[PDB]
């Protein structure tokens, strides 16, 4: 898809992850991203927060050390690109 | 002099109007920001141009330039319709707005 | 529905306008809050209405309702002079709005 | 008019808990500014601001046994003259 692109975990910690992405070209930049993270396969709903669209990084804190999670980054609309997701284990 | 920066106040009024149309629901960064700052600029230049000129004539020209420019740049950039009925009905709409603001 | 959003946006355009003058230097809490809420609501609804409607039409009708409601509120809630000129100016305003809505 | 009734609801030798009447509805301002300092030499006064929807404030870091003057200001002068009280910790 268009945006976002290259979602990765810059730095990590038993309880926290530092993620980043590529916002694209200047004409592709957006006002906000909404970010979703949760235990993969667990019976728990995902938690979510929005980040200003002039940022390419975001930190996720308060995680359980030793559980595999999944993180997704949504654009304002799905008209630009489908959300990209990755799986990371703390 | 306050007349000319009143003209430019209406020009930046057209600017954030077109910039808002490029943002699609205020979601695309950069057109969204041009919308905010161009609106701030229009408000500030207007506040100084109205400090000397009559409030009724300043606002009538300020919204007249902003409205007509948004109509023209709309049909130009975003290729908006140019019907003989559409041009007549907005001519009636703009004269009414210009008239009411010039009487208060 | 996008037109319905425009009318409501124009309604909140005049409510923050007269709440601004009823605020002082943005110093009275309740009027300053009404303006800020009225401004954000007017900008949000306008930005949503611009997605499906031409910007030249959305800007002119949104301004038209704000100016119309400003005079409607002035004559009623302020003991404002009603003139034959202002009447025919409101008639040109409502004619242009309805006419543009009729060529959808 | 605005504001009025500047009391010291509570007090320890190093802090004062003050309060005031904001009026009602059409007199509520967006912010108040509180200044506190020794009733005499002052050197400079210490100040802070609180949002208009609040009607209390805490003054901390005072020197015990010193008489302080506490003033409460509105945003502008078009409200009803400042309020000022004296109090020894
Ligand atoms: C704090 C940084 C903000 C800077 C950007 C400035 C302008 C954007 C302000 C936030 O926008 C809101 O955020 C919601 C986020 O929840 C979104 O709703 C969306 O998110 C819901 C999450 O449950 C979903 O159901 C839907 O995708 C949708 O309603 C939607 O964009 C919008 O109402
Ligand atoms: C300084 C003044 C501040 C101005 C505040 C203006 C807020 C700017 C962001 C508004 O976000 C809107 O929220 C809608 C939701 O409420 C989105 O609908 C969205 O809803 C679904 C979300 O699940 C998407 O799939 C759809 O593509 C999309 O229509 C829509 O895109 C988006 O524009
Ligand atoms: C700049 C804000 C920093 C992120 C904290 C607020 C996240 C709120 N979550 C929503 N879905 N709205
Ligand atoms: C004053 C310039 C403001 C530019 C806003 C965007 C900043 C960089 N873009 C990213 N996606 N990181
Ligand atoms: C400093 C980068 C963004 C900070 C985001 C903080 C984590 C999400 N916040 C929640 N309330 N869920
Ligand atoms: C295309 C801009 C339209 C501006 C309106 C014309 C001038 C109004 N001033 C009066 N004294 N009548
Ligand atoms: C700093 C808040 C920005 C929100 C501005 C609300 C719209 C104001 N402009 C109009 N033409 N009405
Ligand atoms: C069809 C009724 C037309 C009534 C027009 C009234 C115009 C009066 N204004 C002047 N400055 N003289």
């Amino acid at each position: 898809s268009s945006v976002p692109t290259k979602l990765e975990v810059v730095a990590a910690t038993p309880t926290s992850l530092l993620i980043s992405w590529d916002a694209g070209h200047w004409w592709e930049w957006v006002t906000y991203y909404r970010i979703t993270y949760g235990e993969t396969g667990g019976n728990s709903p995902v938690q979510e927060f929005t980040v200003p669209g002039y940022s390419s990084t975001a930190t996720i804190s308060g995680l359980k050390p030793g559980v595999d999670y999944t993180i997704t980054v949504y654009a304002p609309t799905s008209d630009y690109g489908s959300p990209i997701s990755i799986n990371y284990r703390t | 002099m306050a007349w000319l920066i009143l003209i430019i106040a209406g020009i930046f009024e057209v600017v954030w109007a077109i910039a808002l149309k490029y943002s699609n629901g205020f979601t695309r960064l950069i057109p969204s920001m041009i919308t905010l700052i161009g609106m701030l600029i229009s408000f500030y230049l207007l506040s100084q141009a109205t400090k000397t000129l009559p409030i009724g004539t300043a606002y009538a020209i300020w919204t007249g330039i902003g409205a007509l420019g948004a109509v023209i740049c709309g049909i130009i950039f975003f290729k908006e319709p140019l019907t003989a009925l559409r041009i007549v009905f907005m001519i009636l709409l703009l004269t009414g707005i210009i008239g009411l603001k010039a009487t208060s």
